[PDB]
């Protein structure tokens, strides 16, 4: 059978040897890659690209880094090279991602973490609230889906205030403390990058907001790697990670090839071809009338060993497992938590402290 | 000796790459530079984005540049908007009127000496109080830059007010239902807002239903009065020019100069970090990136060569100038001049859609 070369791109530190464990067969390469700035990620992707026939690639990261993700999707658009986000930063969800990406990410979508997030306040009738976003791509995507749940529901729900909070900016004439000082409501969600979060956390410690009686809930990527918890994080946050716990980077990798490998087995099925893979980042302008999207029909719709791995349109995971983790008073991330097909079950009846 | 601070370019060819040199040197001419001295790094724009992308890395982040200018070619400036953005890197756009650039979710470090094409609705109010059109008919098409001059001039309207929107689908060439909807309207004052090609569309269809006449007034922008949008276009027809907003070489100048002042300023604070000095190894911000934009985002500089020169909160050019076009017997005539805040119409008469209303 005919073979489609993958790049499975690894940052960090990870064990080789575990990660190693249809119409077209998958000739995988192992990458390892030690930077994460854009000219580093580029100039990788682009010399990989050119010296084998790279069908799609698989990227994983160790980082908390949420702009890997965005340097990936330009790279996915201009090259129009299939690109999976599969853990780290390149997962960390990109909302409006370019007309022209094939770039997918394993994790839930902002709309379905603010779903969540709404699911866990209804269990402990938590109905008056107030939202903190900084300009952070998908808080518009947030704030909308929570306003039209709230909307459409006939359950008591109060939302008090919605902060848009300018991180561009420096804060010399404390704009933030005198933005978050008007802050009454005893649950805030924030929608924000991990590193802004930080800051967000130290000004509304100063103000007061962090304590008892001040519930704080996050999404993924405000979490990140749950081994890495700035000191500025309250005690008592409640985070919707991506179950890094039991869907473990062996098993994502594995996936991973399988959709990329699928979609080809499918596409070259149905049309007798496959896209011919670039051999340079360089020629993009004048050889883009011979390339197509195409291949991401195909992507979207990926089901291996009885497990839907298929994609949404916007380039998310359609039915992921999401976990809902408390930090605790020893500073360590706590499973509080699971999120199934559409149905939350949490470990206490009585929330603690 | 003083500390070199550098600046860099990415500008449409070696004449304007030399026109850059030349203003930073003035600036350091002007400027007292015992403390800190200019220095010009530049480029010209690379053939392909991810080209383009890499080139900020190596010739311009690698020289620890403070700011980035940017002018159209002869590929736009988003990869170097998302390079500089990366490092928090304030970006100067020199030329781009696409509204885009005005959102700080994508374009998180940019301001521009030229405003977005949306910014026109402020001429549009101002001729609206001025002719006294109360109702109006607002046709946009439906992309980001049709629904950018939609919220603008309705913000400005929230006196005079639009009796209805109308929005087409982009590259749509019959255009006759949806101007069939304008004309049941008792408004007869038509403002557009489209591109070079979705505008030939609807002075196409316009003139078929004959609302291309007396009785009618259109009151237009600058990019549905160009290129083919001009062959098709009724007589009587308002249109606008940005002055200068083509001139690379007077844009280098007034920006130079707005950021020669605020590299000035940023310097009389303390703890000023340097920017990083290149992309490999480093993921974190110029620390000093945010102080700096809030710096630039509030220099004003009165004596440019394109005016008053001022940014708004979305760090947009404030105080532009524009040319009120009026086409008569199939010729662009000069009726006025939009100077920054006021109109001031010259001594050759508009003729409107056939003759005077
Ligand atoms: C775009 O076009 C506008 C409109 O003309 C210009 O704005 C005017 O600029 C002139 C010149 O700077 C200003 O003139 C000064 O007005 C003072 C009084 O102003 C009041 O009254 C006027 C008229 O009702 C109002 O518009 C205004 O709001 C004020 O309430 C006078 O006291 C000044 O005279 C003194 O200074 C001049 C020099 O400036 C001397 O020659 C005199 O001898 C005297 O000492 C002067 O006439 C005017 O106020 C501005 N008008 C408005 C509406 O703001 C913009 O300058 C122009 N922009 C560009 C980019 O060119
Ligand atoms: C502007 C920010 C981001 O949108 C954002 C972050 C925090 C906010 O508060 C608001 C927005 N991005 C732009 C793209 C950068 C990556 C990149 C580099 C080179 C090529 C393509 C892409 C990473 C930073
Ligand atoms: C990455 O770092 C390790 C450090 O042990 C080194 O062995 C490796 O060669 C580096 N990567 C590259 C591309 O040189
Ligand atoms: C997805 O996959 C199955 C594979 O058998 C295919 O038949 C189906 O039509 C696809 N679904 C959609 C909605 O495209
Ligand atoms: C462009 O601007 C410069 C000012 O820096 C000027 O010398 C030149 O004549 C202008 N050109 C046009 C076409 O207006
Ligand atoms: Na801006």
């Amino acid at each position: 059978p005919p073979s489609i070369g993958i790049a499975v791109i690894l940052v960090g530190t990870s064990d080789e040897v575990a990660i190693k464990d249809l119409s077209v067969v998958p000739r995988v390469e192992l990458v390892a890659m030690n930077e994460t700035d854009p000219k580093s990620i580029i100039t990788r992707i682009c010399d990989l690209m050119s010296d084998r026939k790279i069908q799609g690639v698989v990227f994983a990261d160790d980082t908390d880094q949420e702009a890997i993700a965005q340097i990936l999707d330009f790279i996915s658009a201009q090259t129009l090279t299939p690109i999976l986000g599969i853990h780290g930063g390149s997962s960390m969800i990109m909302a409006d991602k370019d007309e022209s990406s094939m770039f997918f990410q394993f994790g839930p979508s902002i709309e379905q973490q603010a779903s969540v997030m709404l699911n866990i306040m209804e269990e402990y009738d938590w109905y008056i609230f107030s939202i903190v976003t900084t300009y952070f791509p998908g808080y518009q995507d947030f704030v909308n889906k929570i306003r039209s749940t709230i909307e459409n529901s006939f359950v008591g729900w109060e939302l008090e205030e919605v902060l848009l909070l300018d991180m561009s900016l420096d804060d010399g004439d404390s704009k933030i403390q005198n933005q978050l000082k008007k802050l009454q409501s005893p649950i805030i969600l924030l929608y924000c990058t991990k590193e802004e979060a930080t800051y967000i956390f130290e000004v509304a410690n100063s103000v007061g907001l962090t304590g008892y009686g001040y519930t704080w809930i996050v999404p993924s990527l405000v979490a990140g790697d749950t081994d890495t918890v700035p000191a500025e994080f309250p005690t008592g946050l409640i985070s919707v990670s991506y179950d890094e716990w039991d869907y473990g980077l062996p098993a994502r990798v594995r996936d991973g090839i399988a959709i990329i490998t699928t979609a080809a087995s499918d596409m070259l099925s149905e049309h007798s071809f496959i896209p011919e893979p670039k051999s340079s980042c360089y020629n993009t302008h004048e050889k883009r009338i011979y390339q197509s999207n195409m291949l991401n029909r195909y992507l979207i719709n990926v089901t291996f060993e009885g497990r839907d791995l298929s994609f949404s349109e916007d380039g998310y995971q359609m039915h992921p497992k999401l976990v809902i983790i408390l930090l605790n008073k020893e500073r360590k991330w706590e499973r509080v938590g699971k999120w199934k097909d559409k149905s939350l079950q949490m470990k206490y009846y009585v929330w603690p402290r | 000796d003083p500390k070199i601070v550098n600046i860099g370019a990415v500008l449409s060819t070696k004449k304007h790459e030399q026109i850059f040199r030349e203003a930073v040197n003035q600036a350091n001419k002007r400027h007292f530079t015992r403390k800190i001295q200019l220095q010009a790094t530049s480029v010209t724009h690379r053939p392909n984005a991810i080209q383009m992308a890499l080139s900020v890395c190596e010739d311009l982040i690698s020289s620890q540049v403070y700011a980035i200018l940017v002018s159209h070619p002869p590929l736009t400036p988003t990869p170097i908007s998302y390079t500089a953005g990366f490092y928090r890197i304030p970006v100067i756009g020199l030329t781009t009127r696409m509204s885009i650039y005005s959102d700080k979710s994508i374009h998180l470090s940019f301001l521009r000496t030229v405003p977005p094409y949306s910014h026109q609705a402020l001429v549009w109010f101002e001729m609206m109080r001025l002719f006294n059109w109360n109702h109006v008919i607002l046709i946009v098409s439906d992309d980001h830059e049709g629904r950018a001059a939609q919220k603008k001039l309705e913000t400005l309207l929230e006196g005079p007010k639009a009796d209805k929107v109308l929005q087409f689908e982009p590259g749509t060439k019959n255009l006759t239902a949806l101007l069939l909807e304008a004309k049941e309207l008792e408004a007869r004052v038509i403002i557009l807002s489209a591109s070079e090609d979705d505008a030939t569309a609807v002075y196409k269809s316009a003139a078929m239903l004959d609302m291309t006449g007396a009785g009618y007034v259109w009151l237009v922008g600058e990019r549905e009065i160009s290129g083919s949008a001009l062959r098709y276009a009724p007589d009587g027809i308002i249109g606008l020019q940005l002055i200068n907003g083509k001139n690379e070489s007077a844009h280098i100048s007034d920006a130079v100069a707005v950021v020669a002042q605020a590299i000035h300023e940023l310097f009389e604070m303390e703890n000023i970090t340097d920017p990083p000095r290149g992309c490999v190894g480093n993921t974190n911000i110029w620390k000093t990136g945010p102080l700096f934009k809030r710096v630039l985002m509030s220099s004003k500089y009165p004596d440019g060569v394109t005016g008053r020169i001022e940014f708004n909160e979305d760090g947009d050019r404030k105080f532009a100038q524009y040319s009120i076009m009026n086409l008569q017997n199939r010729k662009l005539v000069q009726v006025g001049i939009f100077n920054g805040s006021y109109i001031i119409q010259n001594d050759r008469k508009i003729i409107w859609p056939g003759g005077e209303t």
